[PDB]
RNA sequence: GACUUAAUGUCACGGUACCCAAUUUUCUGCCCC
């Protein structure tokens, strides 16, 4: 009668469930499913605190299985005494059945017992089974048991604190994923009690017969798993945060900015990556200095207090919980409140796809099958343990439900009607210490999928079956056990954003933003895999070799849960495989407990320190020798690696990183954190890359537009090409994408360039100064392009058509149809080429004229011709009036596909300047280093990326934009209203010319062509690189040989054009072409010696005759739209545009000549790019002319139109060929500045000049002012 | 003065009515319901408690229609259908609790709730018990669910109440005179209200006759079989003929379609066939002076057994299936699946030569096996052509199934070393089927054909051992040839060539003597052969040998394949592409049968690739049942003289001394009938 | 000791929170009473 006290300790997060008795157990599916788990019973009436325990019946069952296995391995005898087969059948008629039925194969041997076991004499196996004792099933009565396994109590709670369920357990959800489709069929919930604190259990085992001591102790040492975890058995404040978040949300509501709460919660949870200094030291962005209203997010008045100050107060109040917890819960509460008030975007909520299947409680009545399994005598049973490291080659993601929804105990239930508002924010599974965790659930699911692939045949896992599945996959997993592993890294995860672009408008869908938390790339998780069997299968070794990374393997362990965007491709490292000889060295296995919970030491020890009975496995065949690997696993996913040469700035536009980083700037490039080994820490410099989501979406859009599948009403049950090779709600994708990491990054010495844009008012001609924004993209240049080395994976099974579609998408990317990142319409992220790696892909490698000019001539010789003798004076800028006739198309041309009748291609044109060109590089204010001697002097250089001059694509795009809008009578897109005169310029202009708000009322030809808000334009411009011409303008003198000190550029006052309230807005302001830069060039000494030296600007200029070449990529244009665009680009002889700074001084007169035009289409023969002849261009221009005539009411004559004549007069260069012509254009002097009449002293007087005449003179181009 | 809520509800109701048109395609119906339910939910988003009752009625109707548009993926009711019905029940509960006061709205609400609840009880008994449904139906009929002339749902309510033992005496005349009453519904009313057996029988004969033209996926099939089950449970005498009539209707319906021999799974087909078999067997247990009627009854029993054993399984495999491939093959699947799904949804939306059983050559005796779960005990029907007589015997298969499962579990781990369990299984077969060794049941020296039922396909019936102290092997006295069903038998009228073909794609190191040192020379043989080589056989030879370990699909028998090169040839590709094997003996050695089918769970409708060879015209397939060492099948192939005579002397009768020798000799069986 | 088991029968390591979504559209760093 030895009372053995037993200590049970766990090494993985085990599972526990509510007890619910036995009769009441059958009512609940969760308790019936979790009969093999630990049991939780409440103590108080509040259902908050209770006691955890493990039933002695479950421990007895595990020990009985251990005895069975131990006797089977030793041929039915332990320590020399033979044991019979025991009994595992209970006859219904003779007595009651056991509360648990086996439903499992039973190990058996060849008897060998001398006599049948009876009450007088029983074998140790029969003694341990408790067959011939005084205790049965009908009643407990008392301790008549020959062997009694008492109830196992949680030893960790060694206090009277009455531990709560939340402290010990955490709810989790687990899927059953369909192998064929990749989508989960159903799921179930469970509670995971942490083994770190509450992971030890104490119980007593009372054995009366001394004949079974050795067998019982050995079985205690041999049982390995219990309650869902590996184990060894030894014989010895939120409420205040929620209220404040509600207050913040209400303040945002009264500020009418509720949609900003999502990004506010995201940013607040992002501050956890930084320190406490972002709040304590006020390191948050302060916004633009000229904004005059503070930051758009951090300066929202929360009940009379700035949001930054409110956050500081909240941190001062809640510093007890910690910075990470405070930010996390504040963001979580804000997100939950936002979801509660606003939810539902895609309405994927007719029926909740969630299914709570629990294997139907394994309910059955008429099977009771006993299946004896007798291993052959003399067979060898060995256990192979594989120890390694799971290095994440890509940022992983293991999903978990929302912490507010898990809440073990009072868990959230989807039984409520209208199961909608599915969470748009997803968290990553983490340990209780914020350590990244790879659960053995997901690892085992991935292993099962890979073994099913390797075998080539397997079953979908059936639940509640009465017979063990005998498929080859299920046989191996029944003898394969793993371990839950966490990393030694606890820093918060990066949050990665995705959007849904509306194919009709190529713009973000409203409410499509959703986020996930990803672990850093490069983390290594411990890997443990054990296989107890008679022979290591070729399929398991094939799967390990598939997972293992080598010189040319890269590892293919697709763990995690977002493999479509390339998240969770792990790689086995430091693989060491050891084996136990369970037939001859099982005492050593029991003594060492199978190295359970000590696998880290096993991985980090030499062969000389191995425990006795454990030897390395020297028969692990290589990849080239495994048959399942070569035929089934190797060709499953084929990678296509390539590098993208981006000869333009690249802006992936991280959003929240611009709200938390102290740079105080609008848009910054996306970068990610990468973990490093050997010096274990996050790498100090983040790596710039294009998201795998952006890459995947780009290819998906390309394929959908090519096939026309994009833009379908829905893909709920679609089997189109795009759904087939990119997946849908009911099927996982067959192609997986990874990040386009920047490799050519340390060859710049300034990786990111600061480019700041601004929007120019159409009427005043000056910048708005409130819409000014600055982008901060990577400094990609045509001569030094950015190299983005990415890859994607293709599943085996694509036909010729699908592989051709993928190749066509890649070819489109190479051709530059789809630029990477934001602001692609102004030359950002333009792909200049591609270089497919020649190692992996083979089929992909196998699957890859005269001058044009316009002869139109516009005379415009009314006034300047008579001035050939002594010249006249013309006011620098005139206005164009086109009336209220604005034609808006409600049937806008969308972006779903390439319409057959619509032109698409690329215009290659060259730009030559007729006057010195000024394009300031406003990245720095002292580019010329002249501010040291001259204080407050604006010094600029010509715009350049990596030290080579070029014109920004935004400049050319805006200049063509205003030219086209003035030509086609489009509305004032960038009119600046809300300005007073001393109507407020709101009612001053007609409603027709106001900017278009939405797509309902229609879009102007300019707004339809170049695009407006929530409608991407169909014309994209690129940066104009420098080719030929003199490098600079010399201007020998007191200048640094390439710079000029321009005169004062005062703000355009909108009062000269509108002297009286009755007077209306004249129209668009244009600048005449003249040689007025000569007076500035010659008066260099007399311009910086005057008063006010701070308002002058010194900047680099280059001489006339410089050649800039840029591309104008157009797409889905109408027959006449292309002609109008060509006319805008090259309006003929003696007509040029104005570009850059100093337009009123005559600087920046650029002539654009269309070097060539190309056009591509879709044909069954896969027609490539083809260049149109001169006849087609002439036809397009003519048809655009007829379209203009139709709007109004062989060689085209544009001056016949009343307003096009004025436009071409405004843009007419008089000095192109007329040597005698040289008009003088100057701004009239205010009073006594340079009189060498024409003075503001008498120009507004009614007697001198009436208002009605001066307004008319401003609207007539080239009107003399004397 | 309509509002936005009223006009949106009207639009949703119009969409629901359009989706309630029986002419609507099932694929468009799903999108229509999604649109209507999206509208209704959008209204409910703003009026969680202020929503009008009629909108709640529309939501409940839409959820009911969602539930009826969800088909069972497998052999169990999907949880999505239950969830849809539950959501509709909750919405209609909120409709009822918000007492609008309108009598018509209350009647409509209770009708919708009762319909949802009867369907929910039909698919889930536990959550919607009989007592709760009875109380709800009583409340509905109290509320005014009496008009059977306009609403078929009210007729459904009345019939469901009749099924629940509730007195519908008052409404019987209205139910009968209603033009929308179904034939089965009228029969149930006659049997339950008036208890008029004669009228019910003569009126349900019409329903059974009309069932011929309705696909088995229709609701009326399930309801009819459930009515037969209820009649059998009530011990009514009407079920005996009803089961036979419905079985005949099922034969007529099944024979109309299915050129590739597949049927629709509806979970009551097996119950229907079991009841028909039991009814015919009970009719065969009467005292008739003439034996002709008894012989006809036993022949009918064999017909019932054979008609069930020649079709296939669940629908998720039908959806997945294979791409276009053969234009003839894919068209049949598309038509069958479309018509079956359309019939299933319409049920709820208003509204070569086949040899006869007696065509057996002289000197041959055939045995038909049938296991019915309702009776729970097996049947063996034998036909002796020489005596031209039919007789049947009974046996129990529960312990036999347990022993077979034991052998299967042991084999899947210790293949060669599990011979003792094979001997135990053979002894169990001999003990549980003593009629196989009875002279009266099977005459001595007769060539026996076996048509095994589901898990008896896996039993070595030729290797059964008689239950005697010195029991003789069944193989020693009779020549056994197996066959999945009698309908697979054909006539050996094909022309046999003079060449032998030896395909091979097995792993290197085996069969090297056969390939290089061709014993019979071979003409169009190959090494590392692909599916194209099998498809390129033009002249049908006397012997085609295929040596490639195949694979199985646990769900779709059409996807079981022989692992030849270029992806291997699958079960369906054999039917479409292979043509040149008319009357060709096959010694297919694809590393045992077990590779090609899944592992059984007393349901083995899965058919190996051998029956595909039988379908394409092969005269016989001499395969292997369980994996054996390669020299055994090599010696079988080298046995070129033209099976039990080989097994008798090779060592097949040596189970007493060397079970391993018995293991690898009994593994060979001949599939096909001369 | 109860909370808290039943005993000749617990594959729950018997189930991957899994599946679909381009942070992007639009904006000349411009200029006179
Ligand atoms: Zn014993
Ligand atoms: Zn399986
Ligand atoms: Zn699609
Ligand atoms: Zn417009």
């Amino acid at each position: 009668d030895m009372n053995i006290t037993v200590e049970l300790t766990f090494f993985e997060p085990y599972r526990l469930v509510e007890w619910f008795d036995w009769d009441a157990r059958k009512k609940s599916h969760s308790a019936m499913r979790g009969q093999a788990f630990a049991q939780w019973t409440w103590k108080g009436k509040g259902r908050t605190a209770g006691k955890s325990f493990i039933t002695g019946t479950l421990v007895r069952s595990a020990v009985i299985k251990a005895v069975e296995e131990l006797l089977s391995l030793n041929n039915g005898k332990w320590e020399g005494v033979p044991c019979c087969n025991g009994s595992f059948q209970t006859d219904e008629s003779k007595g009651k059945k056991p509360s648990f039925l086996r439903k499992r194969h039973t190990l058996q041997w060849q008897a060998n017992n001398k006599n049948i076991c009876d009450k007088e004499e029983a074998c140790p196996f029969c003694i341990l089974l408790g067959r011939f004792d005084n205790a049965g099933k009908v009643h407990e009565r008392n301790k008549d048991y020959d062997i009694h396994f008492s109830n196992f109590d949680l030893d960790h709670k060694q206090e009277k604190n009455d531990l709560r369920l939340v402290d010990i357990a955490s709810g989790r959800i687990l899927n059953r994923v369909d192998f064929d489709t990749g989508k989960a069929k159903d799921y179930f919930r469970t509670w995971e009690a942490d083994y770190e604190t509450y992971g030890t259990y104490t119980g007593r085992i009372t054995l009366r017969n001394e004949h079974a001591k050795k067998l019982l102790l050995a079985s205690l040492g041999f049982v390995d798993k219990l309650c869902g975890a590996l184990c060894r058995i030894e014989v010895i404040h939120n409420d205040e945060l929620r209220k404040q978040a509600e207050v913040i949300v209400e303040a945002f509501k009264q500020n009418d900015k509720l949609e900003k709460i999502r990004i506010l919660a995201d940013a607040i949870r992002t501050l956890r990556l930084h320190g406490e200094g972002v709040i304590e030291k006020d390191e948050l962005p302060d916004g633009k200095e000229e904004r005059d209203k503070g930051h758009h997010l951090w300066d929202i008045k929360v009940q009379g207090t700035a949001l930054r100050t409110k956050l500081k107060e909240l941190w001062q109040s809640n510093k007890d919980i910690g910075w990470r917890k405070f930010t996390e819960m504040l963001g979580s509460n804000l997100y939950l409140i936002y979801k509660k008030e606003t939810g539902g975007v895609s309405t994927r909520f007719r029926i909740l796809g969630d299914t709570e299947y629990y294997s139907k409680a394994h309910d059955s009545e008429g099977s009771d099958l006993f299946i004896p399994v007798t291993p052959p005598e003399g067979i060898e049973t060995k256990e192979w343990i594989i120890v390694g490291r799971l290095k994440a080659a890509t940022p992983f993601y293991f999903g978990v439900q929302q912490p507010s929804d898990s809440i073990p105990g009072k868990e959230k239930k989807s039984e409520d009607s209208l199961v909608i508002n599915e969470h748009t924010s997803f968290n990553i599974l983490l340990d209780k210490e914020n350590r990244y965790r790879i659960p053995r659930s997901a690892l085992r699911g991935a292993l099962r999928r890979d073994l099913r692939t390797a075998f080539g045949s397997g079953c979908n896992v059936s639940l509640g079956g009465q017979i063990l599945c005998n498929c080859k996959v299920c046989i191996e997993m029944r003898r394969i056990t793993l371990k839950d592993s966490v990393s030694d890294f606890s820093e918060p995860p990066e949050i990665r954003y995705r959007i849904a672009k509306n194919p009709g408008t190529a713009t973000v869908e409203d409410g499509s933003l959703f986020d996930i938390e990803v672990g850093p790339e490069g983390l290594t998780f411990p890997f443990v895999l054990r296989y107890r069997g008679h022979k290591f299968p070729e399929q398991l070794s094939s799967v390990i070799r598939y997972w293992e990374e080598n010189d040319g393997k890269n590892g293919m362990a697709w763990l995690g849960g977002l493999d479509s965007t390339g998240k969770g491709r792990f790689a086995l490292k430091d693989i060491k495989i050891f084996e136990w000889d369970l037939n001859q060295k099982i005492n050593e296995y029991i003594k060492e407990r199978g190295m359970r919970g000590k696998e880290k030491e096993l991985l980090e020890m030499g062969e000389s320190s191995l425990p006795d009975g454990l030897i390395p496995y020297k028969f692990f065949e290589e990849r080239e020798c495994l048959f399942p690997y070569k035929e089934n696993l190797k060709p499953q996913w084929s990678e296509v690696q390539y590098t993208i040469e981006v000869g333009s700035p690249l802006l992936t536009a991280d959003t929240i990183s611009a709200l938390t980083e102290p740079g105080n700037r609008d848009a910054i490039a996306y970068k990610k954190r990468v973990y490093n080994d050997g010096n274990n820490a996050i790498e100090p410099e983040p790596r710039f890359a294009v998201k795998s989501e952006t890459h995947r979406g780009i290819f998906r859009t390309a394929v959908g537009r090519r096939t026309g599948d994009l833009g379908k009403e829905d893909h709920e049950d679609c089997t189109c090409d795009m759904c087939i090779i990119f997946g849908n709600e009911h099927e996982s994708s067959k192609i997986r994408f990874e990040d386009l990491e920047l490799i050519n990054g340390n060859e710049f010495e300034k990786l990111e360039k600061h480019i700041d844009h601004v929007a120019i008012d159409r009427f005043t001609g000056g910048a708005l100064d409130k819409a000014k924004f600055d982008t901060y993209p990577l400094a990609g240049s045509p001569k030094k392009p950015l190299k983005l080395k990415g890859r994607f994976w293709i599943k085996k099974g694509f036909s010729g058509d699908h592989k051709l579609l993928i190749t066509t998408a890649l070819s489109d990317i190479r051709d530059g149809l789809y630029p990477l990142g934001s602001k692609g319409g102004v030359g950002y992220g333009w792909v200049a080429g591609i270089s497919i790696d020649d190692n992996v892909p083979d089929d992909f490698k196998e699957m890859i004229n005269g001058p044009i000019n316009n002869d139109y001539v516009h005379p415009g010789h009314q006034s300047p011709k008579q001035d050939h003798k002594n010249k006249n004076i013309y006011y620098p800028h005139y206005f164009l009036d086109s009336g209220s006739k604005v034609y808006r198309e409600k049937d806008i041309i969308t972006h779903e596909e390439f319409t057959e009748e619509l032109l698409s291609g690329k215009i290659n044109c060259k730009l030559e300047t007729l006057t010195p060109l000024i394009i300031p590089d406003t990245s720095d204010e002292n580019g010329l280093k002249l501010q040291g001697n001259k204080p407050g002097h604006k010094n600029y250089k010509f715009f350049n990326i990596n030290g080579e001059l070029m014109i920004p694509g935004s400049e050319l795009r805006g200049m063509l934009r205003t030219h086209f809008e003035a030509l086609t009578k489009s509305c004032f897109a960038i009119f600046g209203e809300d300005s007073t005169l001393s109507k407020t310029l709101g009612g001053k202009l007609d409603k027709a010319l106001h900017p278009c708000t939405g797509l309902s009322d229609g879009l102007c030809p300019g707004c339809h062509l170049f695009g407006t808000t929530d409608y991407k334009g169909r014309v994209k411009f690129g940066f104009a690189k420098y080719e030929n011409g003199p490098e600079w303008l010399i201007t020998r003198g007191n200048n640094p040989e390439r710079s000029l000190t321009l005169g004062v550029l005062e703000s355009p006052r909108p009062a000269f054009s509108i002297p009286d309230d009755e007077s209306e807005i004249p129209g668009r302001k244009f600048y005449l072409h003249h040689n007025g830069w000569r007076i500035i060039r010659q008066k260099q000494l007399e311009i910086r010696e005057t008063v006010q030296p701070e308002r002058n600007v010194t900047t680099e200029v280059m001489d006339k005759g410089n050649v800039f070449s840029f591309d104008v990529r157009f797409e889905n244009l109408r027959e006449w739209e292309l002609g109008l665009l060509l006319q805008s680009l090259d309006p003929g002889k003696n007509i040029a545009h104005k570009l850059g700074k100093g337009k009123p001084y005559g600087f920046g007169s650029v002539k654009i000549k269309i070097d060539s035009l190309h056009t591509f289409k879709i044909n069954s023969n896969n027609d490539k790019i083809k260049r149109v002849p001169q006849s087609d261009i002439r036809e397009y221009i003519n048809k655009g002319y007829q379209k203009l005539i139709e709007w109004s009411g062989v060689l085209p004559q544009w001056h016949v139109i009343p307003h096009i004549d004025k436009l071409y007069k405004l843009l007419w260069v008089p000095f192109l060929n007329d040597s005698k012509l040289e008009p003088d254009v100057r701004y009239p002097v205010l009073n006594e500045e340079s009189k060498g009449d024409y003075t503001y002293k008498k120009l507004g007087d009614k007697d001198n000049l009436p208002y009605k005449t001066r307004v008319k003179g401003l609207t007539t181009p080239w009107s003399p002012w004397n | 003065e309509p509002t936005r809520e009223d006009i949106d509800r009207k639009e949703a109701e119009r969409l629901l009515d359009e989706a309630f048109n029986p002419r609507t395609k099932p694929v468009d119906r799903k999108k229509i319901i999604n649109s209507a339910l999206k509208i209704l939910i959008g209204l409910y988003k703003e009026k969680k408690d202020d929503l009008t009752s009629a909108s709640f009625i529309s939501i409940a109707r839409a959820y009911y229609l969602v539930s009826i548009t969800i088909l069972p993926k497998g052999t169990t009711i999907p949880e999505k259908k239950k969830e849809a019905l539950r959501k509709g029940i909750e919405f209609i509960d909120r409709a009822i609790n918000k007492f609008n006061g309108s009598i018509l709205d209350s009647q409509r609400a209770f009708r919708i709730k009762s319909v949802l609840s009867i369907e929910f009880n039909r698919i889930d008994r536990e959550k919607c018990d009989n007592i709760k449904l009875k109380n709800l139906l009583n409340e509905a009929v109290d509320k005014g669910c009496t008009d059977f002339d306009t609403y078929e749902w009210d007729i459904q309510i009345a019939i469901r109440l009749c099924e629940l033992g509730v007195d519908m005496e008052g409404h019987f005349d209205n139910l009968i005179k209603s033009n929308k009453a179904n034939d089965l519904q009228k029969a149930k009313a006659y049997y339950f209200i008036k208890k008029d057996d004669h009228k019910a029988k003569e009126h349900m004969d019409k329903c059974t006759a009309s069932l011929k033209y309705t696909p088995c996926s229709h609701r009326l099939w399930d309801e009819t079989v459930g009515f037969i089950e209820r009649l059998k449970g009530d011990s009514s005498t009407l079920w005996r003929d009803f089961a036979i009539k419905t079985y005949r209707s099922c034969r007529v319906q099944e024979k109309e379609t299915g050129t590739l021999r597949l049927r629709w799974y509806w979970s009551r087909h097996r119950v229907l066939y079991d009841m028909a078999f039991l009814a015919v067997k009970e009719q065969a247990d009467d005292e008739e002076p003439d034996v002709n009627v008894k012989q006809a009854k036993i022949k009918k029993l064999a017909e019932i057994s054979d008609s069930l054993k020649s079709r296939f399984s669940l629908r998720l495999s039908d959806m997945e299936k294979m791409p276009k491939s053969d234009d003839e093959s894919n068209h049949e699947f598309k038509k069958f699946l479309d018509k079956c799904v359309t019939a299933y949804q319409d049920g709820y939306v208003i509204n070569a030569k086949l040899l006869e059983l007696t065509q057996v050559p002289e000197g041959w005796v055939v045995v038909h096996f049938y296991l019915n779960k309702l009776e729970g005990m097996g049947n063996a029907i034998v036909f002796d052509k020489c005596a031209n007589s039919w007789q049947y015997k009974e046996f129990q298969y529960k312990e036999l199934f347990e022993v077979f499962l034991t052998w299967q579990a042991n084999y899947n781990l210790y293949k060669e070393n599990a011979a003792e369990h094979l001997v135990t299984l053979c002894k169990k077969i001999g003990e549980t089927m003593p009629f196989l060794f009875c002279d009266n049941f099977i005459p001595n020296g007769k060539d026996v054909l076996f048509v095994p039922h589901d898990f008896l396909h896996r039993l070595p019936l030729h290797g059964s051992i008689e239950n005697k102290t010195n029991g003789k092997l069944f193989l020693e006295n009779h020549s056994c040839c197996y066959l999945p069903a009698w309908s697979f038998a054909s006539e050996k009228e094909a022309s046999t060539s003079d060449e032998y073909v030896l395909l091979k794609n097995f792993d290197q190191g085996h069969f090297e003597t056969l390939q290089n040192n061709q014993i019979w020379g071979t003409q169009s043989v190959k090494d590392g052969a692909s599916s194209d080589d099998l498809e390129n056989i033009r002249n049908n030879p006397r012997l085609l040998t295929i040596l490639c370990h195949g694979e199985a699909n646990m769900s779709n028998p059409f996807r079981s394949m022989l692992k030849l090169a270029n992806g291997g040839i699958t079960y369906l590709e054999i039917l479409n592409s292979v043509k040149g094997l008319k009357g060709s003996q096959v010694i297919l050695g694809a590393c045992e049968t077990d590779l090609v089918p899944p592992l059984s769970d007393v349901m083995d409708e899965h058919y190996s690739v051998a029956t595909a060879l039988l379908l394409i015209g092969a005269a016989g397939v001499v395969g292997t049942m369980w994996k054996v060492r390669s020299n055994k099948t090599k010696s079988l192939i080298e046995w070129k003289l033209e099976l039990n005579e080989w097994q008798k002397e090779t060592g097949g009768a040596a189970y007493k001394d060397h079970p391993p020798t018995f293991y690898r000799s009994i593994a060979f069986r001949s599939i096909g009938f001369p």
